[PDB]
């Protein structure tokens, strides 16, 4: 783990992992459900039906490669505070919805994952399932770049897959003054020059002068 | 080919956070998604 | 583009009226977007605005020339889903931009009996006093 | 009041395809 | 960056190592120096990289040579050196300390030991 | 030292001070240092505290080098110091949170007495000045009460509440 | 190199030691400019080179033992280092240039001697 600052709840914690986790998500190529409805309010229900399903994903993580990849971060977490404290982590607390989800892009069209399914967990010291993560694909994109909001084109009526690592993980610690116990870990993140530090984190750019001065017993002419 | 010259005995600072690098990295991948991405509207908030 | 169609007639501004965001309604007004944009299944940007509960792209909407009693293919009123999913606000929204109450669709059903069918009384009661005042 | 008016820009918006691809940044001369 | 942008960090090796040893070595370093898109608009990039490496080593080169040292990598000129620049033995910098932390001590002062040396060679050539 | 005050339902905008002009790292937190807001690039985040659903800020002015806070349905638990924490700065604002009503609703009647309620916050001893349309400049304390309530002052009285030389106003229901 | 010639010839003496610190239009373009830097480079080291003869290789002011008629600079040359500047001197001994080149060659040639 690297930071700015141990305990100081401000600063984004960044996690380095020594395995990687796969993650794999695909949009399904048609409709599946095809509700029927027969009560009133039945054309919107169909709009809003076609309208949810053009847009919808899932993302399948392994459950116990994830589990035993934050059984080792837990561990490591566990040696800059107290080995006795309980730790555990919790779902994001609020704000827009690229903080809030996962956001990420696959072919031009961008994927908000809901991640409150996966970091669910609690920890007391010294004591094949396939977990599936709904993701929307939204139209309406807060910049990173810049502020302001962005609509871009209608999804691709194809199938669109992605296979993929996780290498890294951001954290915002819950600073918090309720008795030292129960530190509480939430998700964050959404500043990408934390994401560029985290890949160039033993770099230095460094200029040559190679001209030196010394003084010696030479004698000269 | 790469060269990669490896030091024998050497203690250098490394402080990352502070790192100038990354305020390039950044402004490429901004120049990057703005020569790549064109999104349909793009609504941005300008102050007097 | 501004009026983009889909092989299902869902334009941009179906979109931006169903996820509730004033200002790409806004904007995509200003640039010239269909006001009354017609797609397969009958739906207009409105009754996405009225079924959300989202007030102030109604009122952009209906400030723009919106059909108050546009009709679909199940001959639902605007009116009729935003009584439907317990709307009030809306429902004096397009009573005060003239929407009529003896409006039929293809079941026989009305915003009163909309109303009295879910069990909201409130917005029954405010509509016969619009009803009333007819 | 604060005059802090949105400027809105309406584009032509192609598909393209996105693939991240692997970058280094090499350092210039003397460096 | 081919070529002479390679040996920029050609003598970078060793950095850590004794003083004495460094300068012995400078020699040996330096004796050791040795489809439509890829060659009209990717090598002319690469082209202005080798021409920057060049303009950079001439540039040096003729600094350099401002006290008249043109050609040579070790030269000894008659420059006095004056005690309050370093007030250390002679023994003890080319024994103990490295090429790093020398230049952290004389930062301050070189700037004026390279005006020093061009004002030198100037009374130099007036006699 | 600045300290702003409340109404007991509107909104109060509390600023900080920026000169870099980038949109840097900014965040707020209260005395017991839990986060409230915060920006991460371009984006909101919302801190987990009991200020979550109605805390809010302005986006627009977050490249000026203006970070402000919005706070809607404001209530009387939430007057607690904010800190600002733009670029290393520790800038401390306060915020005074109080509410000012009557007992008596509707039913009143000619020449009758009136009191008045004030929950002061804990911690603050405000001072009530009020002020009638007949001239009832009432002078006090905390709590004020009126021994003559007739036809003639009818209308909604202006009792202000001053404290640290900072002072709101507010409306009495009178229905005679 | 050409800039600040503004200056005086004793003014210039000075601040020469100062001195001593669309994609096919863009490639045609560009490689003008590589022209340019390429061949400045190649007059540098031809410059040195030639410079190397007259034993003032890598020294931008140097002194010789080389006679001077009076005759080529026909003027008192007192007043020529502080109100006259470069242009003009090089004009006043345009004709005389060649032969003194020559005159330094071969006074090198009996330094070597
Ligand atoms: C981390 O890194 C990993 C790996 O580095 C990332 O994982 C990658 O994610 C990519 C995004 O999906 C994915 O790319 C896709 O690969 C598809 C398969 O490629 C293979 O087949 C093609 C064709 O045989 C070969 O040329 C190629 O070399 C491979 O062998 C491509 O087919 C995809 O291209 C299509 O999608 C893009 C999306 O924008 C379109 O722009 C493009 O034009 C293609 O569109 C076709 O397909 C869509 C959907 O089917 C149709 O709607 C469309 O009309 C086109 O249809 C034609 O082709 C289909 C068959 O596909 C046919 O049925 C139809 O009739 C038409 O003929 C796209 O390029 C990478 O494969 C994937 N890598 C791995 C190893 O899995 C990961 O994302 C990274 N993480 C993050 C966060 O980015
Ligand atoms: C890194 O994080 C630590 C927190 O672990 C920061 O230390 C904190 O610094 C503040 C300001 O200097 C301290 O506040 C002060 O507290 C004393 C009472 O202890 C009070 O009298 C002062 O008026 C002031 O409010 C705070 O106590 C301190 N916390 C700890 C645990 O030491 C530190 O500033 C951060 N940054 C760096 C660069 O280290
Ligand atoms: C993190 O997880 C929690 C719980 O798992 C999520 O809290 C849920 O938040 C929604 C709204 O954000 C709550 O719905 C609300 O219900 C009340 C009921 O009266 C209603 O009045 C509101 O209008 C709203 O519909 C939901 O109840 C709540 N869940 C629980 C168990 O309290 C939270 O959203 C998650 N955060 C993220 C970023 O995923
Ligand atoms: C991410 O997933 C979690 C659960 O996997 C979501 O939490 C769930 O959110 C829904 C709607 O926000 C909650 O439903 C609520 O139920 C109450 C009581 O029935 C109702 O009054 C509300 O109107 C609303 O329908 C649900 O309780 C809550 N928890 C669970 C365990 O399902 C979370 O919202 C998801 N994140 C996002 C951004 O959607
Ligand atoms: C908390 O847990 C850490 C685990 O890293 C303990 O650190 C060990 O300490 C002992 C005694 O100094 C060493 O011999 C071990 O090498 C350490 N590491 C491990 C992995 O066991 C630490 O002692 C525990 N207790 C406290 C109070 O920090
Ligand atoms: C997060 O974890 C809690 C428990 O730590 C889950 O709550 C239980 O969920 C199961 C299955 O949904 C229920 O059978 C239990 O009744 C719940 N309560 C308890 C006290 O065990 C919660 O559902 C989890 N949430 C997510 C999104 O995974
Ligand atoms: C996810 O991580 C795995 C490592 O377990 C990657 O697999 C390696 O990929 C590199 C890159 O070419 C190969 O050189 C290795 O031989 C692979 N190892 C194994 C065991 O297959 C995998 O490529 C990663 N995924 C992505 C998309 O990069
Ligand atoms: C070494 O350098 C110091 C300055 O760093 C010289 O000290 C000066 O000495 C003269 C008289 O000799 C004084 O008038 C000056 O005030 C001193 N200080 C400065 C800053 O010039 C010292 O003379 C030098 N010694 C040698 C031998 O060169
Ligand atoms: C939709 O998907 C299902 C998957 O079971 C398939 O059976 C069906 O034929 C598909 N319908 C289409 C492509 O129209
Ligand atoms: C994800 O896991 C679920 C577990 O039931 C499975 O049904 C689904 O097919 C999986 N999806 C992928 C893409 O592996
Ligand atoms: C997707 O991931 C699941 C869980 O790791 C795995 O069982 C499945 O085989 C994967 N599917 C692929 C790689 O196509
Ligand atoms: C995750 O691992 C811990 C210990 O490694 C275990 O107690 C817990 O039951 C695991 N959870 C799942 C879902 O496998
Ligand atoms: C634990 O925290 C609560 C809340 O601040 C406090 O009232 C209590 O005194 C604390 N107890 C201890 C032992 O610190
Ligand atoms: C580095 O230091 C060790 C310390 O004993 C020494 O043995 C070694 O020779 C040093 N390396 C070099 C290149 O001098
Ligand atoms: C410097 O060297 C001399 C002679 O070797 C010695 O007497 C003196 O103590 C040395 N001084 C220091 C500071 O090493
Ligand atoms: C060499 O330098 C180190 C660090 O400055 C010092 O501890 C040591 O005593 C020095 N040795 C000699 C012989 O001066
Ligand atoms: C050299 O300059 C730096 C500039 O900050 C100063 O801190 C340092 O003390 C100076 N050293 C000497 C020896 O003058
Ligand atoms: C002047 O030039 C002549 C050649 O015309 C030469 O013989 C003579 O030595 C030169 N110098 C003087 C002082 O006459
Ligand atoms: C040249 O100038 C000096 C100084 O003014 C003067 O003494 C001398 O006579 C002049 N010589 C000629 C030939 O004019
Ligand atoms: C140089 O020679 C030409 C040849 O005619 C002559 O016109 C010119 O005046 C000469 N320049 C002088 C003497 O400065």
């Amino acid at each position: 783990i690297r930071s700015e600052n141990i305990t100081n709840n401000a600063k984004n914690i960044l996690v380095q992992f020594n395995t990687p986790v796969q993650i794999n998500c695909t949009r399904p190529n048609n409709n599946t459900r095809k509700s029927i409805r027969i009560g009133p309010g039945q054309a919107f229900y169909a709009t809003g039906d076609i309208i949810g399903d053009i847009r919808q994903a899932h993302c399948n993580v392994s459950k116990a490669t994830w589990n035993e990849t934050l059984g080792k971060v837990v561990k490591q977490l566990r040696k800059h505070f107290g080995n006795n404290t309980i730790i555990r982590f919790a779902n994001s607390s609020g704000g827009d919805l690229e903080v809030t989800t996962h956001s990420f892009n696959c072919g031009g069209e961008f994927f908000y994952c809901n991640t409150s399914g996966l970091f669910n967990s609690t920890w007391i010291s010294n004591t094949n399932d396939s977990i599936t993560l709904p993701c929307r694909i939204k139209q309406i994109i807060n910049m990173w770049q810049r502020i302001g909001q962005a609509m871009y084109a209608p999804p691709i009526q194809g199938v669109i897959r992605c296979v993929s690592n996780i290498t890294g993980l951001i954290l915002t610690r819950d600073g918090g003054s309720t008795n030292s116990t129960t530190e509480t870990f939430r998700p964050g993140g959404g500043d990408m020059r934390d994401n560029w530090r985290s890949e160039l984190y033993k770099y230095k750019v460094v200029k040559i002068e190679p001209l030196g001065v010394a003084p010696t017993r030479c004698k000269r002419r | 080919n790469p060269q990669e010259i490896h030091l024998e005995n050497v203690t250098e600072e490394f402080n990352m956070w502070k790192n100038n690098m990354v305020e390039q990295m950044h402004t490429d991948i901004i120049s990057l998604w703005d020569q790549s991405l064109k999104p349909c509207v793009k609504l941005t908030p300008l102050c007097v | 583009d501004v009026n983009a169609v889909d092989v299902h007639g869902i334009t941009p501004l179906h979109l931006a009226a169903y996820f509730g965001h004033l200002e790409i309604v806004e904007v995509l007004l200003k640039t010239g977007a269909d006001v009354n944009a017609r797609d397969n299944r009958g739906i207009t940007p409105l009754h996405l605005a009225a079924a959300m509960g989202h007030l102030e792209i109604v009122e952009v909407l209906l400030k723009a020339g919106a059909d108050v009693n546009a009709f679909d293919e199940a001959g639902d009123t605007p009116l009729h889903l935003a009584a439907l999913k317990g709307h009030l606000e809306i429902v004096e929204v397009l009573l005060k931009h003239g929407a009529d109450v003896n409006a039929q669709d293809k079941f026989g059903k009305t915003a009163f009996d909309i109303s009295i069918d879910n069990g909201n009384e409130d917005i029954a009661e405010v509509l016969q006093k619009a009803a009333k005042l007819n | 009041l604060i005059n802090c008016n949105t400027s809105a820009i309406t584009q032509a918006c192609p598909k393209v395809s996105f693939e991240p691809i692997p970058i280094h940044y090499c350092a210039p001369a003397g460096f | 960056a081919v070529g002479i942008g390679a040996v920029f960090l050609g003598f970078l090796g060793a950095a850590g190592s004794t003083m004495g040893a460094a300068s012995m070595t400078l020699t040996v370093q330096a004796r050791n120096l040795l489809h439509l898109l890829k060659l009209t608009v990717w090598g002319i990039k690469q082209l202005q990289a080798r021409v920057l490496a060049v303009e950079r080593y001439l540039r040096d080169q003729q600094l350099l040579g401002i006290w008249g040292c043109s050609g040579k990598l070790i030269c000894c000129t008659n420059v006095p050196w004056n005690s309050s620049w370093s007030n250390r033995n002679l023994s003890e910098i080319w024994d103990n300390m490295t090429w790093l932390q020398w230049d952290k001590e004389i930062s301050n002062y070189t700037q004026i030991i390279y005006g020093l040396l061009e004002e030198s060679q100037n009374q130099q050539e007036k006699n | 030292k600045k300290v702003v005050l409340g109404k007991k339902g509107d909104t109060v905008e509390l600023t900080c001070t920026a000169s870099q002009k980038k949109s840097i790292q900014f965040h707020w937190k209260n005395s017991n240092q839990i986060k409230i807001l915060g920006n991460q690039g371009s984006f909101l985040t919302k801190g987990p505290s009991k200020l979550n659903d109605r805390a809010d800020s302005r986006r627009s002015l977050w490249d000026q080098g203006n970070f402000p806070l919005i706070i809607k349905n404001l209530k009387i638990e939430d007057s607690d110091t904010y800190i600002c924490e733009v670029e290393d700065q520790k800038e401390e604002v306060q915020l005074l949170v109080f509410g000012l009503t009557a007992n008596s609703d509707t039913h009143l009647l000619q020449g009758q007495s009136l009191t008045l309620t004030l929950e002061s916050p804990p911690g603050s001893s405000p001072s009530v000045q009020c002020r009638s349309p007949r001239g009832k400049n009432i002078q006090g304390g905390k709590t004020l009460s009126v021994s003559q309530l007739e036809l003639q002052d009818s209308g909604t009285w202006t009792c202000t509440v001053l404290q640290n030389q900072k002072k709101v106003e507010f409306k009495i229901d009178i229905v005679v």
